[PDB]
């Protein structure tokens, strides 16, 4: 199998690890428990290719700044997380999740993500958006955003009903191949 | 008993040597004569360029050393530019997905983390040396 190294990113608690554990297990977490370094390792067909993919989480918490770049060597493709309902995790990635992958690894494809796609919808969590005086995230601002930085995709998805998830991962490989 | 492995073990290693830390403070071998020693195993040390480096690993209180063999001597290891002797304060372990035989180690520190990779013989060994290191790393103070 060719052997491709994914490395997740994102503001704390976006959904990243339930993203990745839900991709490769079928099954959504247990508790929160935030991450400080866990790797994984998938094999999916993508075009008819036998691909090794490695996937690498990391801490979303500034605690970790330092911490972070360590698993950046010799990634082939990097993952720019948002939540659809937390607008400021999405202002984050021009502020500090695109500028961090261009410092450390320029010239490497990124798919932005949406994650937390079912929450967009649920009225429930509207409302609590409308207290914050916050509006979730529409799909033509990520797409303007991923242009934005330069990036392949603009994917939306969410680990709970895993809509659009495989195709997170599947693009991700084809920006590889 | 394993104090007796661990003094001859201190007789074989060279007068001389030493390992930069991250915050460059030097660490010499003066200051390991106090020790206790826990483990003690033959494992390989990937590179950044995927090469293995033989090394002995000892795990201690309160620290976790790394070694290698000049001719009949031992010395502290000098792979990658990276400190041969990791405190346990705040060390942490998670296993290699790409192989079973492997784990990560990542040694939190005053000037910054720093990872290492190691590879053992089995995945009986690398499960061991994760809950041995998660241990002392409990007892450490
Ligand atoms: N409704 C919904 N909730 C989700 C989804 N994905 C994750 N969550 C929830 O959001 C919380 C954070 O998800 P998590 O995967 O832990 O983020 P993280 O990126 O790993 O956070 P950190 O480790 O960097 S601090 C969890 O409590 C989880 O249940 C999703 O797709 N839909
Ligand atoms: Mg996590």
């Amino acid at each position: 199998p060719q052997a491709i190294k994914c490395v997740v990113v994102g503001d704390g608690a976006v959904g990243k690890t339930c993203l990745l554990i839900s991709y490769t297990t079928n099954a959504f977490p247990g508790e929160y428990i935030p991450t400080v370094f866990d790797n994984y390792s998938a094999n999916v067909m993508v075009d008819g290719k036998p691909v090794n993919l490695g996937l690498w989480d990391t801490a979303g918490q500034e605690d970790y700044d330092r911490l972070r770049p360590l698993s950046y060597p010799q990634t082939d493709v990097f993952l720019i997380c948002f939540s659809l309902v937390s607008p400021a995790s999405f202002e984050n990635v021009r502020a500090k999740w695109y500028p961090e992958v261009r410092h450390h690894c320029p010239n490497t494809p990124i798919i932005l993500v949406g994650t937390k796609l079912d929450l967009r919808d649920d009225k429930d969590t509207i409302e609590k958006l409308k207290e914050k005086k916050l509006t979730p995230i529409t799909y033509p601002q990520g797409l303007a955003m991923a242009k934005e930085i330069g990036a392949v995709k603009y994917l939306e998805c969410s680990a709970l009903t895993q809509r659009g998830l495989k195709t997170v991962f599947d693009e991700a490989i084809r920006a590889v191949l | 008993e394993k104090n007796q492995k661990w003094l001859e073990i201190l007789n074989k290693i060279e007068n001389k040597t030493y390992t930069k830390l991250k915050n460059g403070h030097v660490f010499r071998k003066q200051a390991l004569m106090e020790r206790t020693l826990l483990y003690d195993g033959l494992v390989y040390w990937k590179t950044a360029t995927g090469r293995f480096k033989d090394i002995l690993a000892l795990l201690l209180t309160d620290v976790l050393l790394f070694l290698q063999e000049k001719d009949q001597k031992y010395i502290f290891a000098a792979v990658d530019q990276k400190p041969s002797v990791i405190s346990l304060q705040k060390l942490i372990a998670r296993e290699v997905a790409n192989e079973e035989r492997g784990m990560f180690l990542i040694s939190a520190s005053s000037a910054g983390p720093e990872m290492y990779e190691i590879h053992t013989n089995s995945k009986e060994e690398r499960n061991n040396w994760m809950r041995r290191i998660q241990q002392a790393v409990e007892s450490c103070p």
